[PDB]
């Protein structure tokens, strides 16, 4: 609908070449973390299912679950903040193209406004 | 808009009716899914032939070779249905219920 | 829903079939393709909302083109006005609209 | 919407060219021979303005020059040129291969009298150029002024101001 | 290599048909890539004349695009006449 | 059947959905239904029972009146504007004719009562592969076309679809038709939003996707196809039951499970329009949904129902095949709702 | 000079049709004989009912029907 | 309003419509079908589509053949309906019949809309071309056009076939 | 117009000669004469009982066949293509595939009526 279509976009890019103007999510960003705490449930969740022991059975696969969960979020998290930072360039210009559409209103302080009391009794 | 797309119209919409309505055997229904596809068929075609439009004069006939399609599918269908039943009565068709 | 990969890849799979203003064999052009590549022209780039407003003449035309509705009724009107002044018989057609002219090649 | 400007009649009469279609096939490569030039002319003023009203004078210089192919023929020999085109008259598909002969002669004649050489195969398909003093129309298909399109995405990207400032969330 | 002619023989002594079609079918795939003439079946294609040849309005830039129809310049046919 | 058959057939099945994913041209649309259409009969009837044959005949009878439906909407938008790609619809009458196709393709109501009856009648595989693969391309092809969608009839039908998905839940005993009904309601819960925000449609269809993925191969661990035959799980597998608990609740929509997220996401969206009422009505019906997954819990998971004495023997022996990816769907359905902004990479 | 020869018979046919609906809808108020049903302004071929439209049914069919029925 | 030829055969094919659409016997559908496929292909003579016509026809009838086969096989009774032995299939048939008749009475006598737009009629005549071009047949030269622009089309339509016979096999295996 | 007039013709004679042959000759029709023919006796069921037909399977690939001969018919037109490499691979690739149709029925015993 509303960003599906845009000028100058590549279709399955999933990462334009504007994105690397931006900065990177740390690797101690926390929904990295929570992106690793995923990976570990999922391995737990792994090794419930099969009847082996939940915490001990498989460490290097629990890491691969962990690893693999980190890498995806890694470049999902990296595709999130270029979209929200496209719908924040792309707000901006509009309300700087349209001067009569969003136009900067009187300052009145509230010595001057008339609030309306009402009494609680 | 002509006539003649009237009655083809006409003639696509008692196909589906008479579809749409079941009596008992399931080959009449087969019957009206195909004289769909051959509205549709005759529809296309007056369109295509109307405008010169070339390149679309192919697909009245891909639209045949699926038609053919789903006839066989059909006919299997009612193959497999008579064999367990005896009979192609859709009366039959009712295990599903519960 | 709508994965562009002919685009991506520049493939054109089912493109050439879309409208009629595009590369027929042995360049036989459609009934109405000066209709759509106006259409198309005024309509290209400015996004679907915006075009049916702006360019709601070339479609227009193109549709009169495609159906012909108005030039239909103008005849049948012009036909019909016909029908009633012979019957009250106050016109008297030519002899080229009887079959009674002079042919040229 | 408007007033389609259509020529009057006397401005559609010219002196017909009426031969049937066997002579005209049997005259056709010789004709395309020496007519090349009104004819080019014509056909580029045909696809160049897109309208039947606007190349009329071309049309009637095409007929005239016929005429004049033809009076030629007719002036110098007719009777080999009668049997041509009653040998390609009497055939259903009015075919060249059905007597050599007649052609032989037609073309013998119009060679040792008028100096004409029948174009060889691929000749009348070439497309050639044409010199006319017509200027080119500037706008032949009646376009309106296409709408502005929209500006551009012009400027360098930055973060998200609070980042996706969805409901709770700080990033 | 010695097996697969026992296999053709016992193909040819019960299934002629099949060997024959088989054979056909692949001449009939592979030959036409290996052939000097389909070019020349292309291009007999290409000079078939079904559309008017529209004419080229002359901007004095075109040495190779011809006046009139008998002047040298342009394609040849003397290629298909000889053929 | 083969396995280079069956391999061969699945294939099929997911190209025609490709097809229709990936092209502009609505005659290939068309190609590409037909394709999913003919691959995905015999998939139905791999394991061939009487119900399996009757369940391939009322989707196929279904399917191709939706087909034809749709090849008439296309012919009429071909006549009205000699235009073959996929866009705004200019015709009314066309429109509303490939609205009515697709829904009855997707099974929503008052064209839901297929549904029920060949998720019964087919295996747990087919079912999975019904339920979820199959919404795939008829919602794409709503999604291209959603600025020329009528909001009056998708509504009417979203709102009719989460209805009678809740109440005829409420009345099943078999599983599949329990989930049959579940997937009605959240095909409508799909399409309420699909006017305003398409992906917040592609979103609840990724949820629904991971949900349903989770509960069928739940199912399929367990050999169970009835209320009482998954009563009996507590015994010989109580993780797989809890895991199912929790699964349901997320099903539920209960916070802070993955499957509130779609719902929650949907209000905002009718609510950032001024749509007030409809969502209400959707909560409170979906409310419903969240009662037959309880009963389910109660006869599953939070009570111990009586055993037999053969799960004895039962309880030697290990689950032979184990299927993948089910631990990562599990968490994927529960553990999900804190990532939600994450929504901002799909549009 | 086939083209040319059809040009001028579609034209010299148009014209006729234009003064014989001058002479027929003047009786009409508000009618604009000769009004082009097209906003555009460029030449539009004609449909056969605009040519043939005042004649008679043989010529009508043979227009019409005349290559589709000659076998 | 010339000979009415077209509206004829269209009539004729609304008719065969009505009679197969009332489901009275494999049989006489099959006949019904039949008839309309062989005036569909004279509608689409009349416009310059003679290839699609005749092929239509062609394939229309091989599958009525097949069809045939498979009702007398599998879709008989001890006495076959025809359109006058059952209170239900004639009344169908006379429903269509006079439902066909006052759509063309409400067209012709009236230009008031029905479903989708209100027509014309004055004969399909005058929505024809003028076209004086070719050497070649535009019908002929679009289909041929399947194996140098429709190879994606060809690719698929190959697939489906293959898979159809494959489909069919494993439907019909049983067990 | 005249493919008309010569079916009309064609119909009209066979009609003809149908008239002639129920109106010119004595017609003495009883019960006994116009029972249904069996060799000598009367038959036990009905002709319109279920025929069981064993090719039933054949049938079905005659359908799917058929359709393969509307895709082929256009050759001799998509013949005069300048492009003919590209022509001559789809044509090639359209009847490998019926091949290997007939071939996979064939060898999974499609082709051998139900005993
Ligand atoms: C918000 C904050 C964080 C919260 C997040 C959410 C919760 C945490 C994550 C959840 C997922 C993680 C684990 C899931 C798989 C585990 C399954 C399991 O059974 O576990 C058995 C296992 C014990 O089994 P065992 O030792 O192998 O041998 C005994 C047999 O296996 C015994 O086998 P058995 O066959 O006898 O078991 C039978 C039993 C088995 O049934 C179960 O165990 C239930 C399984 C849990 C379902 C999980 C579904 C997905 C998670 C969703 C959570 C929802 C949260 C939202 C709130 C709603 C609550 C539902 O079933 C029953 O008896 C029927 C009871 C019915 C009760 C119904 C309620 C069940 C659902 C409740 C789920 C709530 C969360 C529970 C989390 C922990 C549960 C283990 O438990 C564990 O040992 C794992 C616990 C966690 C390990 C972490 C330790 C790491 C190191 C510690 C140090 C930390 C850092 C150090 C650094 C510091 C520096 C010094
Ligand atoms: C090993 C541990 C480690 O390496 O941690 C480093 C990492 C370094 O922290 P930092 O970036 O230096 O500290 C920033 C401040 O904490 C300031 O933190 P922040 O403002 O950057 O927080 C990040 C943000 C985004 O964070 C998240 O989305 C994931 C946080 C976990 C969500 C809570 C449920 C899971 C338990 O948190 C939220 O937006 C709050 C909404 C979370 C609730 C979501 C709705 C469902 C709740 C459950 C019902 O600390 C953590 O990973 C904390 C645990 C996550
Ligand atoms: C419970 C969550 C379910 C998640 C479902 C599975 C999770 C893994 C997803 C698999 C990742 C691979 C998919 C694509 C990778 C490369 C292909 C690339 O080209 O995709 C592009 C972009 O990638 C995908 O579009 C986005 C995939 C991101 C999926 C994750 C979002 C989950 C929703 C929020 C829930 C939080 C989940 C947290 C992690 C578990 C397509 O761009 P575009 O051609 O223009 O889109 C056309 C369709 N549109 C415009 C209508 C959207
Ligand atoms: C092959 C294609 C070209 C053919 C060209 C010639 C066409 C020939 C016409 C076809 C009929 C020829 C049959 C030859 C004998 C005629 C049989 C029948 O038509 O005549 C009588 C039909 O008449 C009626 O039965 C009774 C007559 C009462 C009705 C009056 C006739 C209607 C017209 C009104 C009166 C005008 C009389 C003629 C003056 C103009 C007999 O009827 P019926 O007895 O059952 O059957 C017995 C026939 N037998 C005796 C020969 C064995
Ligand atoms: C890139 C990754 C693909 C992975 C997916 C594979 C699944 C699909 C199979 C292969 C993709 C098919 C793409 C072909 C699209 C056709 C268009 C393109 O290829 O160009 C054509 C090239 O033609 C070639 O013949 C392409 C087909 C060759 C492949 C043979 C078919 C085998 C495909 C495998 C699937 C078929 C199922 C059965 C297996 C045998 C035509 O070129 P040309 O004629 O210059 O231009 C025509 C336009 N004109 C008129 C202006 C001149
Ligand atoms: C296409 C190849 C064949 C051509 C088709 C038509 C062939 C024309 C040949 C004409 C030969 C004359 C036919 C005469 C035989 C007709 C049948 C017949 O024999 O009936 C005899 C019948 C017996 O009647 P009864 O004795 O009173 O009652 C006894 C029963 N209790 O007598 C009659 O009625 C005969 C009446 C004369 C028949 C008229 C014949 C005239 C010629 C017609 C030819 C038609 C061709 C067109
Ligand atoms: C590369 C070319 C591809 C296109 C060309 C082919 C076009 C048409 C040919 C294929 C059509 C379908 C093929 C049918 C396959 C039949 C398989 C089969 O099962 O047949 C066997 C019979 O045949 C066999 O035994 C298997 C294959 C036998 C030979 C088939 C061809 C083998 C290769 C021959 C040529 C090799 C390459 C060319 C070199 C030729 C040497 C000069 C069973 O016989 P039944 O009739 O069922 O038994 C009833 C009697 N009791």
């Amino acid at each position: 609908t509303m960003m599906s279509g845009r000028p100058g976009r590549v279709p399955l890019q999933f990462l334009p070449n504007e994105a690397r103007s931006l900065p990177p999510p740390k690797l101690t960003d926390p929904r990295l973390v929570y992106m690793g705490f995923l990976g570990y449930c999922s391995g737990l969740i792994d090794n419930a299912i099969r009847r082996r022991p939940v915490v001990s059975a498989g460490l290097h696969r629990q890491l691969l679950y962990v690893t693999s969960f980190v890498f995806f979020g890694y470049y999902l998290l990296k595709r999130q903040d270029y979209m929200y930072a496209l719908r924040d360039h792309d707000m901006f210009a509009y309300v700087k193209s349209h001067p009569e559409d969003f136009p900067e209103k009187d300052k009145k302080t509230y010595g001057e406004i008339l609030e309306e009391f009402h009494p609680v009794r | 808009m002509p006539l003649v797309y009237m009655n083809i119209i006409m003639a696509f919409a008692i196909a589906l009716a008479g579809l749409l309505m079941y009596r008992s055997h399931l080959m009449s229904s087969l019957l009206c899914l195909e004289g769909m596809m051959l509205s549709l068929f005759i529809m296309s075609t007056l369109i295509i032939l109307n405008t010169h439009f070339t390149l679309a004069n192919m697909m009245p006939i891909i639209l045949l070779v699926f038609a053919a399609c789903e006839a066989a599918l059909g006919l299997s269908l009612l193959v497999m249905v008579s064999n367990t039943y005896g009979t192609d009565y859709v009366q039959n068709l009712n295990l599903l219920q519960c | 829903p709508f994965f562009d990969v002919q685009k991506r890849l520049g493939l054109d799979l089912d493109r050439w079939m879309t409208i009629q203003s595009a590369e027929q064999p042995h360049k036989i052009p459609g009934r109405c393709h000066a209709f759509e590549k106006e259409w198309i022209e005024c309509a290209h780039g400015i996004g679907g909302i915006r075009a049916e407003k702006e360019c709601k003449i070339e479609f227009d035309d193109f549709v009169e083109c495609l159906l012909r509705q108005k030039t239909m009724k103008r005849l049948s009107a012009i036909k019909r006005q016909r029908d009633k002044l012979i019957k009250e018989g106050k016109y008297t057609p030519p002899p080229h609209h009887l079959g009674k002219e002079d042919p040229r090649p | 919407p408007g007033i389609v400007e259509l020529p009057t009649l006397e401005d559609l009469k010219v002196q017909e060219v009426k031969v049937s279609s066997s002579v005209l096939k049997a005259a056709a490569h010789h004709y395309g021979a020496q007519c090349d030039k009104p004819n080019k002319e014509f056909m580029l003023c045909r696809w160049e303005e897109k309208d039947p009203r606007r190349c009329l004078e071309e049309g009637k210089l095409v007929n005239q020059c016929a005429l004049d192919f033809f009076r030629q023929i007719k002036r110098h020999c007719a009777e080999p040129f009668t049997e041509y085109w009653t040998c390609i008259d009497y055939s259903g598909l009015q075919l060249f291969r059905h007597c050599r002969k007649q052609q032989a002669k037609f073309d013998e004649c119009v060679l040792d009298k008028l100096g004409w050489v029948r174009p060889d195969l691929g000749e009348l398909s070439k497309v050639t150029k044409v010199k006319t003093d017509r200027p080119l129309p500037e706008n032949p298909y009646h376009s309106r002024a296409r709408p502005e399109p929209n500006p551009e995405a012009e400027g360098d990207l930055k973060p998200a101001k609070h980042g996706s400032r969805l409901f709770f969330w700080t990033m | 290599a010695g097996r697969i002619a026992s296999f053709l023989k016992n193909a040819w002594a019960k299934e002629p048909v099949l060997v024959a079609s088989f054979a056909i079918g692949g001449l009939a795939i592979i030959l036409p890539s290996l052939s000097p003439y389909t070019n020349y079946a292309i291009r007999i294609n290409r000079a078939t004349p079904y559309n008017y040849p529209v004419p080229l309005r002359d901007d004095g830039n075109m040495p190779d695009v011809p006046s009139h129809p008998q002047d040298p310049q342009g394609p040849s046919l003397e290629w298909l006449k000889n053929l | 059947m083969n396995p280079i058959i069956y391999t061969t057939l699945i294939m099929t099945v997911m190209s025609g959905t490709m097809l229709v994913m990936i092209s502009s041209h609505w005659l290939l649309i068309w190609i590409g239904f037909e394709m999913n259409l003919l691959a995905m009969i015999p998939v139905l009837m791999k394991n061939f029972n009487p119900r399996a044959t009757e369940a391939a005949t009322k989707y196929f009878l279904t399917q191709a009146t939706a087909s034809m439906m749709l090849m008439m909407a296309i012919i009429i938008n071909l006549l009205y504007s000699g235009q073959w790609t996929i866009t705004k619809m200019f015709n009314p009458v066309a429109m509303t004719m490939m609205t009515m196709a697709l829904a009855m393709k997707l099974g929503l109501s008052p064209f839901h009562f297929w549904v029920p009856e060949v998720t019964q009648g087919i295996s747990l595989q087919a079912g999975l592969l019904l339920l979820t693969w199959q919404k795939l391309a008829p919602l794409s092809v709503l999604c291209q076309i959603s600025q020329s969608i009528n909001p009056n009839l998708m509504l009417t039908m979203a709102m009719l679809s989460i209805l009678i998905g809740g109440w005829g839940g409420l009345n099943q005993t078999q599983l599949r038709k329990i989930m049959a009904y579940s997937s009605i309601a959240h095909m409508g819960w799909m399409t309420a939003v699909l006017p305003y925000n398409t992906t917040m449609t592609i979103l609840n269809l990724l949820i629904y996707i991971t949900m349903t993925l989770a509960m069928f191969m739940l199912l399929i661990h367990s050999s169970a196809t009835t209320t009482l035959s998954l009563s009996h799980t507590w015994n010989k597998m109580p993780v797989i039951t809890s895991l199912m608990m929790v699964t349901l609740l997320s099903m539920g929509g209960l916070p802070p499970l993955s499957g509130f997220m779609p719902k929650w996401m949907i209000i905002q969206e009718m609510t950032k329009n001024e749509s007030i009422i409809m969502p209400t009505l959707m909560a409170m019906t979906a409310l419903l949904n969240l009662y037959f997954y309880m009963r389910l819990a109660y006869s599953s998971s939070l009570t111990m129902f009586p055993s037999t004495n053969n799960m004895k023997m039962k309880w030697q022996f290990e689950h032979t095949k184990q299927m993948k990816l089910l631990p990562t769907m599990i968490v994927l359905s529960t553990l999900v709702l804190p990532m939600t902004p994450a929504l901002s990479s799909l549009n | 000079l086939f083209q040319a020869e059809k040009d001028r018979r579609v034209l010299q046919m148009l014209r006729e049709n234009l003064e014989e609906e001058a002479i027929i809808m003047k009786d009409v108020p508000d009618w604009k004989v000769g009004e082009s049903v097209f906003h555009t302004t460029r030449w539009v071929t004609p449909m056969m009912g605009e040519l043939y439209g005042l004649r008679t049914n043989e010529e009508i069919l043979s227009a019409t029907y005349g290559f589709i029925w000659y076998t | 309003m010339t000979m009415y030829i077209a509206f004829i055969l269209s009539t004729i094919f609304v008719i065969g419509f009505v009679g197969f659409s009332s489901k009275p016997s494999p049989i006489y559908g099959g006949l019904g079908l039949i008839v309309s496929g062989g005036v569909g292909c004279g509608i689409v003579l009349n416009f310059g589509g003679s290839f699609l016509g005749l092929m239509v026809f062609l394939i229309y009838l091989g599958g009525m053949l097949v069809v045939f086969g498979y009702t007398t096989a599998m879709a008989t009774e001890m006495y076959p309906e025809v359109w006058v032995s059952n209170k239900t299939v004639f009344g169908a048939f006379v429903s269509g019949l006079m439902m066909e008749f006052c759509m063309v009475y409400y067209a012709l006598k009236e230009e008031e809309v029905e479903i989708i737009f209100k027509f014309n009629g004055l004969g399909d005549w005058v929505i024809y071309d003028t076209g004086d071009s070719g050497f070649f047949s535009e019908e002929a030269m679009g289909i041929a056009a399947l194996y140098s622009y429709g190879t994606w089309l060809v690719i698929v339509t190959g697939w489906s076939l293959l898979i159809g016979v494959v489909v069919i096999m494993e439907i019909t295996r049983g067990n | 117009m005249n493919i008309m007039l010569t079916l009309l013709t064609n119909v009209t004679l066979a009609s003809l000669l149908v008239l002639i042959a129920f109106w010119l000759p004595q017609l003495n029709a009883y019960s006994e004469k116009t029972s249904p023919y069996e060799c000598g006796f009367d038959p036990m069921g009905s002709a319109r009982l279920p025929f069981s037909m064993k090719f039933f399977l054949v049938a079905i690939t005659f359908l799917l066949f058929d359709l393969e001969i509307a895709l082929l018919l256009p050759l001799p037109w998509a013949s005069q293509t300048n492009n003919l490499k590209t022509m001559l691979t789809m044509a090639l690739f359209l009847l490998i595939l019926l091949a290997a149709s007939l071939a996979y029925e064939w060898t999974q015993k499609g082709l051998e009526w139900a005993e």
